[PDB]
């Protein structure tokens, strides 16, 4: 949704473009769109759910 | 001079106009070509018109 998504070797974190400030991968960050047959370079990775543990508990 | 790749250039630039950017990314290779054959383009008129 705002910034970009960068790696520092092992985890993958958005972080806004202008200053280094990485966060974890979440809903709340990103937005669905399309599949994954089209994008070029798109990589693989798990997106934590903030819900998820709400309703599992 | 900070690097990074013209796809997320482009990226950024669509967001600039406010068009979300997956629409770059899901029409990438489209994009691609109109711009290519938009330069040819202009290498034609330069050639021709003083
Ligand atoms: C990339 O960053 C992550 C996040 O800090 C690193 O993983 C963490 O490493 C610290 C040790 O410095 C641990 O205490 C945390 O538990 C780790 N996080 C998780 C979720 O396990 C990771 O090591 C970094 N990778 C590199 C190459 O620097
Ligand atoms: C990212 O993960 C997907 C699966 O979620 C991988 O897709 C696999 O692609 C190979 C090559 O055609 C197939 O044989 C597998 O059956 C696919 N997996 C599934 C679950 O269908 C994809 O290769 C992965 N890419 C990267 C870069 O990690
Ligand atoms: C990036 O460039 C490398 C070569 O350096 C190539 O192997 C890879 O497929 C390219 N990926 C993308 C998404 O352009």
């Amino acid at each position: 949704r705002e910034g970009v998504f960068v790696s520092n070797g092992t985890h993958w974190f958005v972080t806004q473009r202008n200053f280094y400030e990485p966060q974890i991968i979440t809903t709340d960050n990103t937005f669905v769109s399309g599949n994954c047959d089209v994008v070029i370079g798109i990589v693989n990775n798990t997106v934590y759910d903030p819900l998820q543990p709400e309703l599992d508990s | 001079a900070l690097q990074i790749p013209f796809a997320m250039q482009m990226a950024y630039r669509f967001n600039g106009i406010g068009v979300t950017q997956n629409v770059l990314y899901e029409n990438q290779k489209l994009i691609a070509n109109q711009f290519n054959s938009a330069i040819g383009k202009i290498q034609d008129s330069l050639s021709s018109t003083a």
